[PDB]
């Protein structure tokens, strides 16, 4: 029962040591390997679309049957590396190939990765929520039998059962230089919170990462793995094994079509001088009021632009805005606009996300008594929005663990044994009631909460609105409810109301979703007429500053840049304007000033 | 939904009744992904403290 | 128990009102084949005639108090209460897409040795 | 009067065919009421849009689409009777600018005492203080 | 009628590019006009019966995995049962004797 000789075995080694023979061709697999064993590294990548442009069969025969093409692919690897050079061959016991470029059918997302393509090629886009500790798994155990002098192996590989006795019962003893281990991790993907519907419930996948893969990885990254999808021994549970890992890009882009660019392109070229006050009446319209709000929270859409700098700082381009104000304020009903606005945004209450919280934590699995680092709904929002309700009602813990996050935009976690920096850098949009309602214009903004001033610090703004009871302004605002009450669709009979379904001038909020975000891609930078005039209006502002909210500071000043920054963004301009400076100036100037 | 003692409602109640009568839907979040559950319900709360 | 495997399996969120075309099973289950999802919504003239009738009448309002809960002792505009709640509001839609509860909460509060179990009930 | 399940029936058979929308007519007599409210105090947006829903389940009942000023009337003597039931319950709560005076003088007086806890409680209870107001005062030191 | 819409599907399609030449299984999803028949209106005579039913959900199981097409191996003598087909529905499996 000794298999003598595999023909397709065989022929396909061949057929990638031929693909591998990169010498008669432009010499790019060639070079890859050469630069691969400089790197001194042991796992190639490899684009698909090459194999199928040199051989569609052998490219559809690979993704049809990853295991065992992938094997043989290994298999002619290590022998072509052996070619190049036997000693580095010798130094690892393996190589491995990474897989790369398109895929029609098998690049698929987690909703989307569906139970038929088991045993198959895929190529899952999607964002790490969960990862566990490093561990080394033990793959081949060398044992010595020193009553017979003979020395025994053993592999595990897809196969208590750890050997440690002969037939004949001589104690065995373990070889552990010669026995071979390899650092395994594992994680869970889940669809991109962003491109996921209400109704559907998560797919989370696991995935399988050994060697380099190991730690190429982190909660809360979007990324896309390449592996073999395989179901696990005894309905069944399934996993991904990866083959090559790579972090895409977060920012991503706006594709949507041409169309929408064009749109946004002739709507920016219409009037880019009022777009920005265009956008905020059009922002919420449903509330009254409060416009000098309504551009900041498009300020923190847009936000700013992270400069870096030779010192390895990273002064951030988020924008965070702290609304405080009695009850029964549209101040809830501005969060559910900015979550139906914003491009990537996820809500979340005062208590954060259940166990995990606002920021990561470490949860035992429970099923298995294992660690596993969870990513928090901060995490997740990195270099998007989130938005806090209840703000004041944040755990101690919390209010803690916000510092970091708010100062340096990393979470961090050394606690369990466990060690991870994760990525926060989330611009956020808080908000919180006054304690026992009725705030005062006496005490602190604070002591109506309570805060500690560094959050407030931290914040680039701070806006109360009050429950004056003007008869005019109450009017205003009472008349443009009634106004959205007795308003009807343009077709109805003024009879029934809507179904109870089980589904879920001014500008619509998908159009400026799409404008903000390309928006967002545009990168404006300053100008010295600008850059000379906000420094006079801070200099003024500490002018300012001898009347006796929290006095100018240079947080002020960088907050008056990003706003700048983030107007540059909504004109579309390349640079900053002095338009931009001063509509921050006087957007800071009423935050501080009635 | 007729509630006898809604004041003794449990406290993941009590957090998910915020969201219920702001927004007659049910939010649970699993990871990033927050399913929604809707519920245009009337209540017909009964109390004693 | 409901049993959906292919596609027609992750189509449904709990809640929903369905319609389900499957085999009926004991192992005492469902092998489902087919659903059919209330996206929208879900009357003899007689009945109809009725509540045209009805409505039209001046005292609608205090017939309907007065007539849903006699059994019940020290009710005073608490069944007018009770109504409005069950006629509830319009789910407005605003103009720019938002949506408002169209329900009414209210809240019994005082005694509990008053019957208003019964009156829930 | 009309049977449960009739009762049940035009329930459902308004409910489907009939969501009112307010009358012009009926929104302004609201409109001005509720600035009066404002002015007399209590009333606020979301108990504005809370009588708008109660009228429309009342122009409901009689299938109107839409609220007359008569209607939204009937909502504000019932809402009325709520917030004179609201005055009582509020006074029965403590939940306010009373309330808000109460809270810094407890403050105050928990400064002088210091800056068992059971029985501080109790005679800051005794001292004509509700439970729930100091529990809510000790909370907010803790946070601060 | 699941056979019927694979062969039919394949010949539609028969000329397919290359990797996308090998045919996947259909799910044949159906529907009816025909008035739900209400839930307490069942009985053992409708099992393995067509049924139509109304109803609301209440809870909701996780997007799983269920083995349809299974093999086995005799751990002794190395006998392979191959390709067995595992019923549709709620059930376990099936272990040979020997
Ligand atoms: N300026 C305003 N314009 C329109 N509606 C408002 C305004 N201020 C408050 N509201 C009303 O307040 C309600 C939402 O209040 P909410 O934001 O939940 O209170 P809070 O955030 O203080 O808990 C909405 O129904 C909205 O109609
Ligand atoms: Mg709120």
């Amino acid at each position: 029962t000794v298999v003598l000789d595999d023909v397709e075995l065989r022929e396909a080694q061949r057929d990638y040591l031929d693909f591998l023979d990169d010498e008669e061709d432009q010499g790019i697999y060639q070079s890859k390997v050469r630069e691969l064993i400089s790197d001194n590294q042991y796992r190639l990548i490899v684009n698909v679309n090459d194999l199928r442009r040199k051989n569609e069969k052998r490219a559809n025969r690979l993704l049809n049957n990853a295991f065992e093409e992938l094997v043989a692919f290994q298999r002619a690897l290590k022998d072509f590396v052996a070619s190049i050079d036997a000693t580095y061959a010798k130094q690892y016991e393996e190589f491995y190939v990474g897989l790369e470029g398109s895929f029609g059918s098998k690049h698929v997302s987690p909703r989307t990765l569906t139970s038929c393509f088991l045993s198959c090629v895929v190529c899952v886009e999607g964002i790490v929520t969960k990862c566990s500790l490093v561990r080394p798994k033990v793959v081949r155990s060398v044992h010595y039998c020193p009553a017979t002098k003979k020395t025994i192996e053993r592999r595990y590989s897809d196969l208590s059962v750890y050997p440690t006795k002969d037939e004949e019962n001589n104690p065995l003893e373990t070889e552990y230089g010669l026995s071979v281990y390899k650092d395994h991790q594992t994680i869970t993907i889940q669809e991109m919170p962003e491109k996921a519907p209400a109704g559907q419930l998560p797919r989370s996948v696991d995935v399988i990462l050994d060697d380099d893969l190991v730690d190429k990885a982190k909660p809360g990254d979007r990324v896309q793995v390449v592996g073999t999808y395989r179901c696990l021994p005894g309905t069944f549970r399934t996993v991904l094994i990866a083959c090559n890992v790579k972090q895409m890009s977060k920012d991503a882009q706006p594709s949507f079509s041409a169309e929408d660019i064009a749109k946004i392109k002739k709507f920016s070229k219409t009037r880019s001088k009022d777009i920005f006050d265009q956008l905020a009446k059009s922002l919420a319209p449903s509330i009254h009021g409060h416009d000098y709000v309504k551009k900041a929270i498009l300020c923190l859409l847009l936000g700013g632009v992270e400069r870096d700098l030779e010192n390895g700082s990273h002064i951030r381009g988020d924008i965070n805005i702290l609304l405080i104000g009695d009850p029964s304020v549209a101040k809830s009903q501005l969060l559910r606009y900015v979550l139906c606005t914003a491009p990537r945004a996820i809500p979340t209450t005062g208590r954060g996300s259940s166990g995990v919280g606002l920021t990561a934590a470490v949860t035992t699995d429970q099923e298995t008594g294992e660690r596993r680092l969870e990513a928090g709904a901060m995490v997740l929002a990195d270099r998007g929005v989130v938005c806090i309700d209840e703000f004041d009602k944040m755990s101690d813990m919390d209010r803690t663990a916000i510092h970091e996050v708010m100062e340096q935009g990393r979470v961090t976690i050394a606690k369990a044994g466990i060690h991870a920096r994760l990525n926060a850098r989330c611009s956020v949009l808080a908000a919180a009631n006054p304690v026992y309602g009725r705030y005062d214009q006496y005490k602190t903004p604070m002591e109506n909460i309570g805060l500690q001033d560094s959050l407030l610090s931290r914040f680039d703004l701070l806006f109360i609105m009050l429950d004056q009871m003007d008869p005019e302004q109450d009017r205003e605002i009472s008349d443009h409810v009634l106004r959205m009450h007795r308003y009807r669709a343009p077709g109805e009979q003024d009879g029934d109301a809507m179904p109870l379904g089980s589904a879920v001038k001014m500008v619509s909020a998908a159009f400026m979703k799409k404008y903000i975000h390309v928006a967002k891609i545009i990168k404006p930078v300053l100008t010295q007429e600008s850059a000379t005039y906000i420094a006079e209006e801070y200099s003024r502002l500490r002018s300012q500053d001898s009347m006796s909210t929290s006095p100018v500071t240079a947080r002020t000043l960088e907050t008056l840049i990003r706003l700048a920054t983030a107007h540059a963004k909504a004109r579309m301009s390349k640079t900053v304007d002095l338009q931009d400076a001063e509509e921050a100036v006087e957007l800071v100037q009423y935050a501080y000033f009635k | 939904v007729c509630i006898d003692e809604f004041d003794k409602m449990r406290e993941d109640d009590r957090v998910a009744i915020h969201e219920a009568m702001e927004q007659q839907t049910i939010s649970i979040a699993k990871a990033g992904i927050t399913t929604t559950l809707n519920s245009r319900c009337s209540v017909l709360a009964a109390a004693n403290s | 128990q409901l049993y959906c495997d292919r596609y027609l399996c992750d189509k449904v969120v709990p809640g929903n009102r369905v319609t389900i075309m499957g085999i009926y099973s004991i192992k005492s289950y469902i092998r489902v084949l087919g659903i059919q999802v209330d996206t929208d919504g879900s009357v003899s003239p007689q009945e109809e005639e009725e509540f045209r009738r009805l409505a039209a009448l001046p005292n609608v309002y205090e017939v309907i108090s007065k007539s849903i809960a006699p059994s019940i002792f020290g009710g005073t505009d608490m069944k007018k209460a009770i109504a409005c709640l069950l006629f509830g509001g319009s789910r407005k839609r605003l103009p720019d897409g938002l949506t408002r509860r169209g329900d009414i909460n209210l809240l019994m509060l005082g005694d509990p040795g008053t019957a208003k179990s019964q009156l829930l009930k | 009067e009309i049977d449960l399940a009739k009762l049940k029936k035009f329930i459902a058979y308004c409910r489907v065919k009939c969501g009112p929308r307010l009358s012009a007519e009926a929104a302004e007599k609201l409109k001005n009421r509720y600035i009066i409210m404002r002015s007399g105090a209590p009333i606020t947006v979301r108990q504005l849009e809370a009588i708008v829903r109660i009228a429309e389940a009342l122009s409901k009942m009689k299938l109107q689409p839409f609220a007359t000023e008569a209607d939204v009337e009937e909502a504000l003597r019932l809402f009325q009777v709520s917030t004179l039931d609201a005055a009582l319950s509020g006074t029965l709560s403590g939940v306010s600018q009373e309330d808000q005076e109460m809270l810094s003088r407890i403050e105050k007086q928990l400064k002088r005492r210091f800056a068992s806890e059971h029985s501080i409680i109790k005679d800051f209870t005794k001292q004509k203080y509700p439970e729930h107001a100091i529990h809510k005062v000790l909370q907010l030191m803790l946070r601060r | 009628l699941e056979e019927a819409a694979k062969e039919v599907a394949d010949e539609v399609t028969r000329p397919r590019p290359s990797g996308e030449e090998v045919l996947q299984d259909i799910q044949v999803m159906l529907k009816s006009d025909a008035s739900p028949s209400s839930i307490r209106s069942l009985k053992s005579d409708m099992m393995s019966h067509l049924v139509k039913i109304p109803g609301i959900i209440i809870a909701a199981s996780a997007v799983r995995a269920k083995a349809t097409r299974i093999s086995i191996q005799c751990r002794s003598c190395r006998n392979t049962l191959t390709n067995i087909a595992m019923r549709p529905g709620l059930e376990g499996y099936a272990l040979p004797r020997k």
